[PDB]
RNA sequence: GGGGCUGAUUCUGGAUUCGACGGGAUUUGCGAAACCCAAGGUGCAUGCCGAGGGGCGGUUGGCCUCGUAAAAAGCCGCAAAAAAUAGUCGC
RNA sequence: ACGACCAGGGCUACACACGUGCUACAAUGGCGCAUACAAAGAGAAGCGACCUCGCGAGAGCAAGCGGACCUCAUAAAGUGCGUCGUAGUCCGGAUUGGAGUCUGCAACUCGACUCCAUGAAGUCGGAAUCGCUAGUAAUCGUGGAUCAGAAUGCCACGGUGA
């Protein structure tokens, strides 16, 4: 790389609510607290009449 | 009017000071026919002014209302047909009758958290001939000095 | 090298209430009439039709540069236009009684040809009294200058 | 005070400070925060952090800020299925609550 | 809507033919003029042709329609659009 | 008849009539003509024979219907002149 | 048959304009809950004192007055002090969302009425400017009318009140 015009690029932590934590290289400095990870990506993991309510609510 | 000239009905006073001026002042300080907390606003302004300028109410209120009085004042009569704003005299009834209104036209502009809190300052202003009611008096006396020759 | 046109013989005739500043759509062979100063806005009143306003009757004359031959017509139902939030309510104003809306001036601002718009009232009219208030104001102020000074 | 992260002007009562929080307002929140232990007239002043955070499940047992906008979005999606009177008046550009639209409907129809 | 303790209102002999429709399950489009009732729970997926003033409009019933009425399905507001 | 001048206040240059109109792009939702499979719902069913239709006629050679042979449809012509405010006035 | 009967629909249509008016744009104040205080009428194919389930709209079975007697029904604006305390906001309540009640052969077109959540413009309005001389104008209800059901209307009465 060139020595001058690229910012400071170090590894920061990243924890998510799927159990899969990863620490990788970014630009900020603090823990990028993740929303959703690639396994908990709801592809095969999320998508994996009220007649009875009519009789439920009254008869 | 035309047929029967009428003289006004007499004056019934207000509780704290019995003052026939301030009883007519609670009526211009009355909106929607409610005297009730309107006079609480009156006695709130009377709490603030008669502590931020010394003397007891029944005289010390009168200083700013003396100072915002008019000497000559303008109206329209179409002396031409344009806006030749004709200056004219005033009866001493109408003197105070619009002098108090020049206080309430400033009361409709202040900005505290309560309108009873709002009126702490206008009479202590116009005692020193400052404020906004004296800006109204300065406007009408400016127009009086402007259109003086129209007699 | 032409200046601002006019059709002044309407303003002291109708009633003018609220004013709007239209555009046009010139339709193929007849624009340099306005560029030279040849015009006729005589009895030009916008008949509102189909939500799509037209000028009719106006004899914008053909030029002589463009051969006078395969030119368009002097009179044509020329499709006027104007912004939707300004157009889409005036139907309720104009569609009631013996009202039309007229043209006023084929002027041009912003290097661009225009036409003005204003709602009108009627002609079956004793159209006297505000041509009477002028001589019941001028003579009155002369009389009262005479009275106040003299 | 603090529910579902969406922060607010803090020095209000929580029961109406959660009115940017789409889901709790002037009546329901009077019981919602009373389940935590603070009533509906007291602000955030001298209110401890634990006494704030005892509500993060009590609201979550009901409809929360991120919940209600999506709830009425998916519910108007479901009610936009068929094509009844509420299948053409919700799409032509009219109100649906059954009122005169020959005058004064411009809340739905458009600012004049 | 209506108060919910009622038990909603349909025609008597057309309820009899709803019971004939549960008895049969046949697939005939019948010319039909009823509009003042609800798409019931037990009238799943049989097609008829309902009154709308002058023509006759087909409607297909749905088991997701047990709260509405059967009178919105016939627009008698003569509307082709504005202009 | 040849020759010159004039062809948008840009005249070697770059439209912003913000101006509802015709054509194109983006955001958008559920109907099959914007799209598809037979499991989640379901019975005497599909089609080729053959046959028929709003005081009256027509079209997709065809839209509702019919089983050893005949009764019922959305839109178009004959017709409610379906000009509503009519163009600027008095008769 | 320009006659008469029957099932629904429509008069409430929609980008408009023209009116008649009401709660709004706030701090006299919506906000707290009991509290200082009345008139006027109306009710038996109806009005309804109860108890309780109803803090939500209603009520099941039912007690009384054909009414100076049972009612509609305790006035709100008046007051104790404090909150959103000058914010498009706890203003301000409309487009919506499900959830519930009523009367009614039948509340979708086409009814109010309710739960709870929601919060679009609006910040004293250019010109045509209109009403009013004292209990007047502004401002707060309460009842009758048609009516199974419902009035920001029209009909009256009562407080404050320039
Ligand atoms: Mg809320
Ligand atoms: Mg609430
Ligand atoms: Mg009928
Ligand atoms: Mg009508
Ligand atoms: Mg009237
Ligand atoms: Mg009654
Ligand atoms: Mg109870
Ligand atoms: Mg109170
Ligand atoms: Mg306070
Ligand atoms: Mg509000
Ligand atoms: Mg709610
Ligand atoms: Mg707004
Ligand atoms: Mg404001
Ligand atoms: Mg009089
Ligand atoms: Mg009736
Ligand atoms: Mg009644
Ligand atoms: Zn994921």
């Amino acid at each position: 790389m060139k020595k001058d015009i690229h910012p400071k690029y170090e590894e920061i932590t990243a924890s998510c609510s799927c159990g899969n934590v990863m620490k990788i290289r970014s630009t900020v400095g603090h823990d990028l607290n993740l929303d959703v990870c690639s396994k908990c990506h709801p592809f095969f993991t999320g998508k994996q009449g009220r007649v009875d309510r009519f009789n439920k609510r009254f008869n | 009017p035309r047929r029967r000239v009428i003289g006004q009905r007499k004056i019934l006073p207000d509780p704290k000071f019995g003052s026939e001026l301030l009883a007519k002042f609670v009526n211009i300080l009355m909106v929607d026919g409610k005297k009730s907390t309107a006079e609480s606003i009156v006695y709130s302004a009377l709490e603030t002014l008669a502590q931020r300028s010394g003397k007891s109410e029944l005289e010390a209120f009168e200083v700013a209302l003396e100072n915002v009085r008019p000497t000559v004042e303008v109206k329209s009569r179409r002396v031409g047909g344009s806006t030749y704003q004709v200056p004219v005299e005033v009866r001493p009834v109408r003197r105070n009758a619009l002098a108090m209104r020049w206080i309430v036209e400033a009361a409709r502009k202040r900005g505290d958290k309560s309108m009873a809190l709002r009126l702490a300052n206008e009479l202590s202003d116009a005692a020193e001939n400052k404020g906004t009611a004296v800006k109204k008096r300065e406007d009408v006396h400016r127009m009086a000095e402007a259109n003086k020759a129209f007699a | 090298s032409a200046t601002i046109a006019l059709n002044k013989r309407a303003r002291h005739e109708y009633f003018i209430e609220e004013e709007f500043e239209a555009g046009l759509a010139l339709q193929g062979w007849e624009v340099k009439s306005l560029r030279a100063g040849k015009a006729n806005i005589s009895d030009s009143y916008v008949l509102l039709r189909d939500g799509e306003a037209f000028l009719f009757g106006a004899n914008i004359t053909p030029m002589a540069v463009a051969s006078t031959h395969v030119v368009c017509d002097p009179t044509r139902t020329r499709k006027l236009l104007l912004n939707q939030r300004e157009l889409d309510s005036l139907y309720g104003r104009v569609n009631r009684e013996g009202y039309t809306v007229v043209a006023l001036s084929l002027y041009w601002k912003n290097a661009w040809c225009k036409v003005k718009i204003g709602v009108a009232k009627g002609k079956k009219q004793h159209d006297k009294r505000s041509d009477i208030k002028e001589r019941e104001w001028q003579v009155d102020k002369a009389r009262i200058m005479k009275n106040a000074h003299r | 005070a603090r529910i579902a992260g969406i922060n607010i002007p803090d020095h209000k009562h929580a029961v109406i400070a959660l009115t940017s929080i789409y889901g709790v307002g002037k009546t329901r929140s009077k019981a919602i925060l009373a389940a935590a232990g603070i009533a509906e007239d007291v602000k955030i002043s001298e209110l401890s952090e634990g006494q704030i955070d005892t509500l993060r499940d009590e609201v979550a047992k009901f409809v929360v800020e991120g919940d209600l906008r999506r709830e009425i979005s998916m519910s108007i999606k479901r009610l936009m299925d068929l094509g009844c009177y509420r299948g053409l008046r919700h799409r032509r550009g009219l109100p649906v609550r059954g009122q005169r639209t020959k005058t004064n409907a411009r809340t739905r129809k458009g600012p004049r | 809507p209506r108060s919910l303790k009622k038990g909603p209102f349909i025609d008597l002999h057309l309820l009899k033919k709803v019971e004939k429709a549960v008895e049969s399950g046949d697939k005939k489009p019948l010319r039909t003029w009823s509009r003042r009732s609800t798409i019931f729970p037990n009238m799943i997926g049989l097609t008829i042709a309902v009154h709308n003033g002058r023509q006759h409009v087909p409607v297909f019933v749905t088991d997701e329609m047990v709260g509405h009425k059967l009178g919105e399905f016939a627009p008698t507001r003569t509307y082709r659009g504005h202009a």
